[PDB]
């Protein structure tokens, strides 16, 4: 009833609770040395390569000899950097990072050498609200190693990310909202189990894209991958970064895809709850077998991220931050309004008057937006004047 | 209906269903042309003798000054190639060498060919 | 005042600068206010280098200064040896023929490497990836026809190195036939992308008085409307035989840049398609045996060579014959004295040659007004006021080439 | 209580982080070089030591406006996160409430909007 | 690093031999392209071939990321500072692979504003003939760099090797006195 | 770092949504003030900190010291006069307990927040908004008005590069040997 | 004491003709010279870092690492380096032989008059 389940969490002995944590951490360390080889090798499949296939067996060894060697590597502390947050930031992006998945539902509950406990490390009355903390603090670590790397490219990575936060954050915390209202509750096992009706994808769809973009931004993934932009500021924040700590940046940025992922799977997906072609099938949501649709789920997240990077190029932040403003947060805000009154009519038997809300709205909107985008702006043209050289005639 | 802006994916999902195209090289090297400009070598007549007759038409061809060619005399002694001169001293700075092929088109005996080994 | 903007090197070693091209920009937290522009990063001493070698042989010179348009550079150096020697009239159909055809697939081959930087300098990494393999496609026939992937030396004063191998004509039907395809493939990543046209459209604004005053020339002037190309006024090398259209914009600005390279892509596989359709068999190099090429390279067991026909002729019949190898190949043509600058509309713009004879067999003068040389001085205009991302897409939009520019 | 597991996964998360940046500067490689140690920028050198009279001291940000709003906003929209979850035991009231303070800020955001706030980045 | 002061024994060796396949399985170039030879780098990481096989996709763009330097065109005069510039700016161990004649020699361009190497400016570890050398022949002079990344001694026997490699050295008659059938 | 610590603080005083908002709320406003910081202030720049009015630190810290000591003494022992735990309170959801109180005794309070942030964004509006007269040109509006920026030194020359200096502020030579103002940006201090 | 100098090159002839010219005693107002010869980047590097040297003389043309490279090397890398004098195999190269920052450059073919004038002036 009022997750998080009394019954389920909080009970853990020290011992297995810290096993618990030790599993999700690996689990992490898992997913993104997979993460790492599975992009390059989807991205070659995208671009018709094979991508790493020779380290290792089937290129398996690619991830972790690409960590391995950033760890053999001369450790640089450039001159003229803030020396002490210049050795921070790494550190405080990982922190967070790590810290935000502790909330993430991998599975229901197991009765792991008796002990019955949940398939997930903790959850939190306002879990959700934890992650999107826990995530917000982890820009810092970004924003930081551009300061204080004291260089121009680093400096304007930085600045990015924070233009970056300025863009995605309101969107984001919107997003949560459609689904805290269907939910009633922030913990993510409550949200999980509200959607064993149905997942809020199909429901809260509009919140899913905002909340799909928004996260999209918040890791730095292409097409919003500003604070790097290798094509225009080298590197962005990591520049002046190399070894371990370049690798601690890149292994926060990887594991706050698989956070927010997993986050967009625990409250859109049904969570760990199995597909629809394993819905009808017995044990699919019991045992292990949640973990596996869990990470199922997570990956096609994963698998999107990918794709985004393998066919679009990267906005302007600037053009980025006047989708997030001027679309997304628009969008967001005037969706929560409609759900609302929505589920209030509904409670209310108001019924079709809903219907005729909702699909209106929306269709309302799928107008003004274009209306943002090819009927009322943007798809405009011009004309200029010549100067006093001589110009030639156009014909 | 908005969806031509999206093609890109469709490109990209379809790429990820036909097969790569890369070549299996060095396990399985491509096929390079017949007519590139390989390694130069130095050929043989049937009888084992040098066709290069140390004329250094290819070192003189040569924009790079990749080639240094020394002539020196065939005699029954020691005979290297027919006729009077042969290539005693034949180096090629294949850091120089820009593979342009004018050193071929200058041999006049085909002494000097261009493999397709690179 | 100062205090409110940084000065940074977009340097010579920067992913969107070609490695050796250095954009110094005065930014106002990230607006380019300056855009100085800093050359030669890639000097290499062609143009002096060229003056120590002989004719034909100038030509390996040529091809490295706008190595994505090697073709180009060297059809123009053969026109103004041609010029000079008053041969123009003299070569032969299929040379002339070849030479439109290879300078058009060049064409496609240079507008793609354009279109993939590009591409990867805003992001579209898959750009790259997807313009390399159409350009691969290309470069094998480069291969088969000269035997380099790049730098050829195959178009030589007069005529050509050699003539096609007999497969070329069916790989360039192949290319005919595919490139279409290929190319749309390309496109459905970027014409209509919304992302690619919020990243170029309206950016490196260009007037055609902006282009008529930096001498700007190429896609960057055609997207201002303005149709010219040196190819339909100022013919030369027969492009007068074939029917194409000049491939023009409206924008004015990187994104009408962007499309017209796209569409010259068309236009150049339709000229191919043309020139197969009028390849008739026959001689390659000038009839005139003072001044032709003397080598016939034919392939054999050991790899490829002077034709053993030839070895026979000017080693055991052909006195004259051995002597005309013999200073062709070594001293070379020695041209009549005298000066003729000749244009050609390399992708990236009228690519001149300034050529100046002695009467010796070494060039006396060999400038190259290279079209990335002058675009260059478009990146105040393109980059000033804008943002540094819009500065990249502009600076990638003009496609400069640094060994043209520096050469 | 209900909290210890994050604070042990935060623990072996700042272990394993601190841990891997003195990895970094202990192990591989390790020599001094001037040049090495200097900022990046793109191969040429960088500045005197005293950058420049002035120089690069304050960044102008575009968006300004926009992060002003944003501090405004994002903590305006908190007061949605306790409403979304106690929907449906809070009543008809609640909404019509959220319904006038959202429009409030709905006024709010088409000033700023349509008077150019957004436009300026 | 401490890795280096491990003793001689069975961890040293091993330790070397892992690294040395860490290092040569994860080599990452630096978006360093010059010339001819930068666009035919780019031909090898296009797909016709795929330089990220050998886990090389990372171009790095950043120095301080990049382990090795394809210097891949030629370094004119007012280039070789700021080449010299990129390669102290990259972090230990780096090697650098002189793609072209031009990189390695100063190739046709035997002039004033060419440098003539990069060995002049930069230690090479590899030379690569070609002009501009093939994609495969890139991918050959990088698996002969692959081969020397791997048999890379560390410490104690880093110190050994360097010893040994330049009493030898010591020894080699020069190129100009190897007069062979020179007459 | 403190809003972090205060949030933490919060969360263990049993009051969870509390500190999770303290968190996200305060990471924004933080990044906030830090671009206002490189905005106004300066990148690292190192303020004296140097008393520029007549011995006003002393007496800024006497009274800090004496008005922190005197809160202290009126706060006292207090929680040894009966400690309530919350547990009654947040038993159904500490969120839970916030809405109800926020939309049924706070109802008015959390409207006037409404004017609050309406204020806020018209004080942003009147006193940063720059309305056209102060736009910035447009790079398409920069390129024309006699092919302004490159009709004029088409693209400034660039710095000089010598031997042992190529940076940014290195003045180009002219012909004659002299050091040509116009390659060295305006702002820099030669060199 | 005696002063040491390393001078490198891959090339035994030049490393004799720098020993040449400057014999055991440059300059007999001056110190005895002692000459320790390195053939190998790594190598004139780590002596270096031993340190103790009067003057180092690296051949601009060494083959796998040109004397320039190595001088602005030393240069970046040890504190208090002595100063560098470069062997430049070309006129042209004198315009980096600048850049590298040597006290001095002579170019080959090493003048043995010229190359003692310039030590001398180094280590005076
Ligand atoms: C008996 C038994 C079963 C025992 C099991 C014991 C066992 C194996 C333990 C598991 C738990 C572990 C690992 C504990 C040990 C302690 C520990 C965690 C140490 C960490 C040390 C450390 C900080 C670093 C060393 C390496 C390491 C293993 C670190 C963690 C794993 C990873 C993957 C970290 C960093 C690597 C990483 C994520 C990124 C590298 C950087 C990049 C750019 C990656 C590659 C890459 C990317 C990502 C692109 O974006 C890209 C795009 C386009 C083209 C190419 C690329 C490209 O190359
Ligand atoms: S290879 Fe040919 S051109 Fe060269 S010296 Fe021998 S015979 Fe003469
Ligand atoms: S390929 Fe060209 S550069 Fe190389 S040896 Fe032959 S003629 Fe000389
Ligand atoms: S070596 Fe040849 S192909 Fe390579 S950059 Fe130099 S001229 Fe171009």
């Amino acid at each position: 009833m009022t997750h998080p389940d009394p019954t389920l969490f909080g009970h853990d002995p020290w011992w297995l609770m810290l096993a618990k944590a030790v599993a999700i951490f690996v689990f992490l360390l898992l997913t993104v040395l997979s993460a790492i080889l599975i992009e390059r090798k989807l991205l070659g499949r995208m671009q018709m390569r094979f991508g790493p296939n020779r380290v290792g067996p089937a290129g398996l060894l690619q991830s972790l000899a690409d960590g391995i060697k950033l760890a053999l590597k001369e450790g640089l502390v450039p001159a003229g950097v803030d020396k002490p947050i210049y050795l921070l930031a790494p550190v405080i992006s990982v922190i967070p990072a790590f810290v935000a998945f502790s909330v993430i539902p991998l599975g229901g509950a197991v009765s792991v050498f008796g002990h019955r406990t949940p398939l997930q490390l903790t959850d939190l009355p306002v879990a959700v609200l934890f992650i999107l903390a826990a995530t917000s603090i982890g820009v810092y670590g970004i924003v930081l190693a551009g300061w204080a790397s004291g260089s121009t490219y680093p400096l304007l990575g930085g600045l990015r990310s924070s233009a970056q936060v300025v863009s995605y954050e309101i969107a984001m915390g919107l997003s949560f909202v459609a689904v805290f209202l269907y939910a009633g509750t922030m913990s993510t096992s409550g949200i999980v189990a509200a959607q064993d009706r149905t997942w809020f994808v199909f429901l809260l769809l509009p919140s899913f894209l905002v909340y799909v973009v928004s996260m999209v931004g918040e890791t730095n993934r292409a097409p919003f991958d500003l604070p790097e932009a290798e094509g225009e500021l080298v590197g962005g924040f990591h520049t002046e970064y190399s070894s371990l700590k370049f690798a601690m940046f890149m292994l926060a940025e990887y594991v706050n895809m698989t956070t927010v992922s997993a986050l967009a799977t625990t409250m859109f997906l049904g969570g760990w709850h199995a597909p629809f072609p394993f819905n009808l099938i017995d044990g699919a949501n019991s045992g292990w077998w949640p973990l596996l649709w869990f990470t199922a789920k997570v990956w096609t997240f994963m698998f999107l991220y990918f794709w985004l990077r393998a066919t679009l190029p990267r906005l302007r932040y600037d053009q980025f931050m006047a989708l997030g403003w001027k679309v997304l947060i628009p969008v967001s805000l005037l969706w929560i309004m409609v759900v609302a009154i929505t589920r209030s009519l509904r409670q209310h038997g108001e019924g079709t008057w809903a219907a005729w809300l909702l699909t209106a709205a929306v269709v309302v909107v799928v107008a003004l937006i274009w209306g943002l985008a090819t009927s009322l702006r943007r798809r405009t043209v011009q004309p200029p004047p010549p100067q006093s050289t001589g110009a030639y005639p156009v014909p | 209906k908005f969806l031509d802006a999206l093609a890109g994916f469709a490109v990209t999902l379809g790429s990820m269903f036909k097969k790569p195209i890369t070549e299996g090289y060095p396990e399985k090297p491509g096929p390079v042309a017949p007519r590139y400009h390989g390694r130069h070598q130095l050929n043989r007549y049937p009888d084992g003798l040098e066709k290069c007759i140390g004329c250094e038409l290819c070192a003189w061809a040569c924009p790079a000054d990749a080639i240094y060619v020394e002539g020196a005399d065939n005699t029954a002694d020691e005979r290297y190639s027919p006729g009077e001169r042969y290539g005693r001293v034949y180096q090629i700075n294949y850091l120089r060498c820009i593979g342009c092929g004018l050193c071929i088109e200058a041999c006049p005996t085909r002494a000097l060919t261009m493999t397709t080994e690179y | 005042q100062a205090g409110e903007r940084i000065v940074v090197n977009m340097g010579p070693q920067h992913p969107s600068t070609h490695g050796v091209l250095r954009l110094i920009l005065e930014i106002e937290g990230e607006i380019i206010t300056e855009a100085r522009c800093g050359i030669g990063y890639l000097h290499t001493g062609i143009e002096k280098n060229l003056e120590y070698r002989n004719w034909t042989q100038g030509v390996t010179f040529v091809t490295r200064m706008d190595y994505l348009s090697p073709f180009f550079n060297e059809t123009a150096y053969c026109l103004g040896v041609e010029k000079l020697l008053g041969i123009t009239d003299d070569i032969p159909e299929r040379a002339s023929v070849i030479r439109v055809m290879l300078m058009e697939l060049n064409r496609i081959s240079s507008h793609l490497v354009a279109l993939a930087t590009g591409g990867m300098e805003l992001g579209a990494m898959s750009a790259m990836f997807y313009g390399f393999r159409e350009r691969e496609e290309i470069l094998r026939v480069f291969e088969s026809i000269t035997g380099l992937r790049m730098n050829h030396a195959y178009i030589r004063p007069g005529g050509l190195a050699a003539d096609l191998p007999d497969d070329a004509i069916t790989q360039v039907r192949r290319l005919v036939e595919i490139l279409p395809k290929r190319l749309k493939d390309l496109e459905d990543l970027l014409n209509e992308n919304y992302i690619w046209k919020a990243r170029t459209v309206g950016v490196g604004y260009l007037d055609l008085t902006g282009c008529m005053a930096l001498g700007i020339t190429g896609p960057i002037l055609r997207s201002t409307g303005l149709p010219h190309d040196l190819r339909k006024a100022q013919p030369y090398c027969g492009y007068e035989n074939y029917e194409f259209d000049v491939i023009t914009d409206d924008r004015c600005d990187s994104y009408g840049r962007y499309i017209i390279r796209v569409k010259e892509m068309h236009e150049s596989v339709k000229i191919v398609e043309q020139c197969l359709a009028r390849l008739k068999p026959g001689p390659v190099m000038i009839s005139d045996k003072k001044l032709a090429w003397p080598a016939d390279l034919k392939l054999g067991p050991d790899g490829l060579g002077n034709s053993p026909e030839h070895i026979a002729k000017i080693m055991g019949r052909s006195m004259e014959g051995l002597i005309h190898h013999f200073k062709l190949v070594t001293e070379g043509i020695r041209v009549p004295p005298g000066q003729v600058y000749v244009a050609v509309e390399s992708p990236r713009g009228e690519l001149g040659v300034h050529m100046v004879s002695d009467g010796g067999t070494r060039p006396y003068r060999v400038h190259y007004r290279d079209p990335s040389f002058t675009n260059l001085q478009a990146v105040a205009a393109t980059c000033e006021g804008g943002m540094v991302a819009d500065a990249i897409a502009a600076v990638a939009s003009i496609d400069p080439v640094m060994g043209g520019v520096d050469r | 209580a209900l909290y210890t597991p994050i604070l042990i996964l935060g623990a072996i998360a700042a272990v394993f982080a601190v841990v891997s940046v003195g990895i970094a500067l202990v192990i591989g490689p390790r020599r001094f070089n001037r040049s090495k140690l200097e900022a990046y920028e793109c191969g040429i050198d960088p500045l005197p030591p005293v950058a420049a009279g002035l120089t690069g001291q304050r960044i102008p940000i575009r968006y300004y406006l926009i992060a002003m709003l944003f501090i405004v906003f994002d903590i305006e929209i908190v007061f949605l996160y306790p409403w979304a979850v106690a929907f449906d035991s809070l009543g008809l009231f609640a909404v019509i409430e959220m319904l006038l303070f959202m429009l409030t800020v709905f006024v709010a955001y088409a000033y700023v909007w349509r008077r150019g706030g957004l436009n300026w980045d | 690093g401490l890795e280096e002061r491990l003793p001689g024994g069975i961890l040293l060796s091993t330790v070397e031999t892992v690294a040395g396949y860490v290092r040569k399985g994860s080599l990452w170039p630096a978006t360093f392209g010059l010339a001819c030879c930068a666009i035919e780098m780019m031909s090898t990481a296009g797909p016709r071939f795929d330089i990220a096989r050998f886990g090389m996709e990372r171009f790095s763009a950043t120095p301080r990321q990049a382990d090795l330097m394809i210097v891949a065109g030629r370094v004119s005069q007012k280039m070789a500072p700021v080449l010299r510039q990129i390669y102290d700016q990259m972090v230990e161990p780096k090697w650098v692979l002189a793609m072209g004649v031009c990189a390695s020699s100063g190739g046709m361009f035997n002039n004033y504003a060419v440098v003539q190497g990069v060995d002049h400016v930069v230690p090479v570890d590899i030379y690569l003939p070609g002009c501009p050398p093939r994609p495969e022949m890139l991918l050959h002079a990088i698996l002969k760099l692959h081969d020397k990344i791997q048999q890379m001694p560390l410490g104690v026997n880093r110190e050994e090797a360097i010893r040994e490699a330049e009493q030898a050295a010591l020894a080699v008659p020069p190129t100009i006195e190897l007069k062979g059938l020179l007459r | 770092c403190t809003m972090i610590s205060l949030a933490v603080l919060y969360i263990a005083q049993d009051a969870p949504f509390l500190g999770v908002v303290q968190i996200v709320v305060y990471t924004g406003a933080v990044m906030m003030l830090f671009l206002f910081v490189l905005m106004l202030i300066g990148v690292d720049l190192t303020e004296s900190l140097v008393e520029t009015i007549k011995g006003h630190r002393i007496a800024a810290l006497i009274a800090g010291a004496g008005f922190g000591i005197l809160v202290i003494a009126g706060i006292g022992n207090v929680s040894v006069a009966g400690f309530s735990g919350l547990a009654a309170a947040n038993s159904g959801g500490n969120v839970e307990g916030l809405a109800a109180l926020i939309f049924t005794r706070y109802l008015w309070a959390f409207e006037l927040t409404s004017a609050l942030l309406i204020t806020a964004a018209l004080g942003a509006m009147v006193l940063a908004h720059r309305e056209r007269f102060e736009r910035r040109k447009t790079q398409r509006e920069l390129a024309i008005e006699r092919f302004q920026t490159g009709g004029h030194p088409t693209p400034l020359p660039n710095p000089g590069v010598y031997a042992r200096h190529n940076s940014v502020d290195v003045p180009a030579r002219l012909p004659d040997g002299s050091e040509s103002p116009l390659s060295v940006s305006t702002i820099l201090p030669h060199r | 004491a005696p002063l040491r100098i390393l001078v490198y090159s891959d090339n035994p002839r030049t490393r004799e003709q720098v020993r040449l010219a400057l014999g055991k005693r440059i300059h007999p107002e001056l110190p005895e010279i002692e000459y320790v010869d390195v053939a190998t980047a790594p190598m004139a590097i780590s002596q270096m870092d031993a340190g103790g040297f009067d003057l180092a003389i690296l051949d601009g043309e060494a083959t796998p690492a040109g004397g320039m490279g190595v001088a602005k090397q030393v240069k970046d890398e040890i504190d208090d380096c002595p100063p560098i004098l470069v062997l430049t195999g070309r006129a042209d190269d004198a315009w980096l032989a600048k850049w590298s920052r040597a006290e001095a450059a002579v170019p080959h073919p090493i003048d043995p008059i010229r190359l003692s004038d310039a030590v001398v002036s180094l280590l005076r």
